[PDB]
């Protein structure tokens, strides 16, 4: 602990360019493990992580049925959205959904999530109590009174408290060696002249897991918070991550700058100096 | 390969209009069309469409199975692979068949319904079609029996995506893409799983010749609108002081009421308890 | 409508004459429809694979395109990206130091 | 495992 399981649905209309498309991906923490694309010949829920591949036929059958139903549902939801917002049937629109659970050190449920968006903007969300909704506009309000009538929140609460947590625990068990063993970053500092009076110091962290990490630059103990170039964390491609942090320094004071790295794969925090 | 599509519908009546679009390499720009067997013989004597092929008005000549090829220079032939087939079916060529629902048009969620399409005329094929833009019709062979041809379309497990208005068409042997006139429309409605409302009467269910009787449909759920149904009407709901939503239908027969929300005409709640007037 | 952020980088520390993987990581964009090509000496590398479409908590999409390459200092590698928010295709050249 | 709960808008 702690760990999370998330599902990401994307449903897209695209008149003239293709049939409506449904894509679903599953994550445990920062690792994707399943996917579904309705644009395949015979769409099936497919494995994306090696530790789920030895799950049996029953699992892929169940998930594929569920996903086909979800695809149908969300196509119709695109139609319904069209009516709700009084939009033309010639435009391209997108529904996004993310849902899932967070569990702690002992596998007990910490948090439930279920959020939905339409055309990039928040549409409707399940509240922390997992028994009510929050709608962002009037269409979303229609959806809310529908779901309240259908008692959706209770079924959702049921899924989040049981199946979601149990399967998450089983997954954390299937791939313990890659999901629960943090990979520490390989770190190093590089020097890149700008002017003859300025130079960039770049702190590199490579091949770390999981994705969350802290890279700071200190000038004699003070965090250069608002003068640090912090590039977004990026995937190496082998389920690990890369990050760097650059600080521009006056030449001759490279010594006064240190890079501090914290990551759960590290016993103690690192301090690096360019030499 | 290009993506071929018909707007707004592939099933189109005579006198109507349908546009064929060919999307290839992020362009609808430059394509040729083909029918079902002269596969490498472009129609209109090999006419190039610099624009989406608009057919208007639609005649029975237009009916057929289309594929398109996109202009791809620096390429084995200068043309792409064949696109997805798109069948233009022209309706209004024969007497309409009949369509009926078994057991009825009101279908509980998760349950199944049989849409039966039958006719006096010996149709070779039947097509079930749901009213809507970009929809494919379902085909079934016509069984001949006792002087009538018929076909049983099975629809289910019932969800909102299958609710709506249905028409069936017939086609004879030698003109497969020429369909009959549409049958009289059938509104298939899914009921539930929205909680059922309560039904009452004012002043009561016992009524004689002289005076008024109004049915009150009530629920704690925010139904936008109530439907009154008798065995064998539509009113907006008003929010009452005790936070109940209610409708009052000013009027024998057995009645039930169904709640429903806005912009969603084909999905109703579970039926209320019956109330006989 | 949101415009894509692009990163072009290797999976391992770049060393000339050694097997490696080239990554164009695109993110923060909306809608989903996007075009991404890995260029070598100006022209597309076929055998380019990409990850499945996912998105962030701000509902912005992200994708990883990648190919197997061998870095040399004669060859130049880049990534070309087109999107509805982009008037003209954006090209980001691979720099071993970024 | 993914949710079996229908979310019809
Ligand atoms: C349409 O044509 C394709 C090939 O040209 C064929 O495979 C398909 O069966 C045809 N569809 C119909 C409904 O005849
Ligand atoms: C077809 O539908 C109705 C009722 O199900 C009726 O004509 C007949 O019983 C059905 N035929 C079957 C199920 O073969
Ligand atoms: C709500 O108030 C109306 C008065 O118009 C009454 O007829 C109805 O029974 C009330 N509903 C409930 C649930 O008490």
């Amino acid at each position: 602990g702690s760990h999370s399981m998330r599902y990401f649905y994307t449903a897209m209309s695209r008149p003239g360019r293709g049939e409506p498309r449904f894509i679903a991906v599953g994550y445990v923490d920062d690792t994707q493990f399943v996917r579904f694309d309705s644009d395949a010949a015979s769409p099936r829920m497919a494995p994306r992580a090696p530790w789920i591949e030895q799950e049996g036929p029953e699992y892929w059958d169940g998930e594929t049925r569920n996903m086909k139903a979800s695809a149908q549902t969300y196509r119709e939801n695109l139609r319904i959205a069209l009516r709700y917002y009084n939009q033309s049937e010639a435009g391209s629109h997108i529904i996004q959904v993310m849902y899932g659970c967070d569990v702690g050190p002992d596998g007990r449920l910490l948090r439930g999530h279920d959020q939905s968006a339409y055309d990039g903007k928040d549409y409707i969300a399940l509240n922390e109590d997992l028994s009510s909704w929050t709608a962002a506009d009037t269409a979303a309000q229609i959806t809310q009174r529908k779901w309240e009538a259908a008692r959706v929140a209770e079924q959702l609460r049921a899924y989040l408290e049981g199946l979601c947590v149990e399967w998450l625990r089983r997954y954390l068990e299937n791939g313990k060696e890659t999901l629960q063993r943090a990979d520490p970053p390989k770190t190093h500092v590089t020097h890149h002249p700008i002017s003859d009076h300025e130079a960039t110091l770049r702190c590199w962290a490579l091949g770390f897991y999981p994705a969350e990490i802290t890279l700071t630059w200190q000038r004699d103990g003070e965090d250069q918070t608002q003068d640090t170039e912090l590039v977004e964390t990026r995937p190496a491609g082998d389920r690990t991550f890369q990050k760097w942090a650059a600080v521009v320094v006056p030449s001759g004071e490279e010594q006064r700058y240190t890079c501090h790295v914290q990551h759960e794969g590290l016993p103690k925090p690192l301090t690096l100096r360019w030499e | 390969k290009p993506f071929l599509s018909a707007w707004p519908s592939a099933v189109v009546p005579r006198g109507g209009h349908v546009t064929l679009r060919c999307h290839y390499r992020h362009r609808f720009n430059n394509f040729m069309l083909y029918k079902e067997d002269r596969i490498h013989v472009p129609i209109f004597h090999g006419r190039l469409f610099q624009e989406s092929f608009n057919m208007s008005p639609v005649t029975t000549a237009h009916a057929g199975n289309y594929t398109c090829r996109g202009s791809h220079p620096h390429s084995p032939t200068g043309w792409s692979a064949p696109s997805n087939p798109v069948v233009i079916m022209v309706t209004g060529n024969h007497r309409k068949p009949s369509l009926l629902a078994h057991p009825g048009p009101l279908v509980k969620s998760g349950e199944r319904v049989i849409l039966q399409c039958w006719s006096d005329i010996m149709f070779e094929h039947f097509f079930l079609h749901k009213e809507g833009i970009s929809k494919d019709p379902s085909r079934l062979v016509g069984q001949i029996h006792d002087g009538v041809s018929k076909a049983n379309f099975s629809i289910g497990p019932m969800m909102l995506a299958l609710a709506g208005t249905y028409r069936c068409y017939g086609s004879v042997t030698h003109t497969p893409y020429q369909l009959s006139a549409p049958s009289d429309p059938l509104d298939i409605v899914v009921t539930g799983p929205y909680e059922k409302p309560s039904l009452s009467a004012q002043p009561g269910p016992k009524v004689q010749a002289g005076e008024s009787v109004t049915l009150s449909c009530s629920s704690r759920s925010s139904y936008d609108m109530y439907h009154l149904s008798r065995e064998g009407r539509r009113l907006p709901a008003v929010r009452k002081v005790n936070r109940t939503f209610q409708a009052d239908f000013p009027l024998g027969g057995t009645y039930r009421c169904f709640g429903s929300f806005r912009h969603s005409p084909y999905e109703w709640s579970d039926p209320s308890d019956p109330l006989l007037v | 409508q949101r415009t894509p952020k692009i990163q072009v980088y290797s999976r391992h520390p770049a060393e000339n004459g050694k097997s490696n993987f080239l990554n164009c990581y695109v993110s923060g964009f909306h809608p989903s429809d996007i075009e991404v090509d890995l260029l070598k000496n100006g022209e597309r590398i076929e055998k380019v694979e990409h990850s499945d479409l996912s998105f962030s908590k701000d509902w912005s999409f992200y994708l990883l395109y990648y190919t197997e390459f061998t870095p040399t200092e004669k060859d130049e590698y880049a990534c070309r990206v087109n999107h509805v928010t982009l008037s003209q295709p954006k090209i980001v050249k691979w720099d071993r130091d970024m | 495992l993914s949710s079996p709960v229908t979310k019809s808008f």
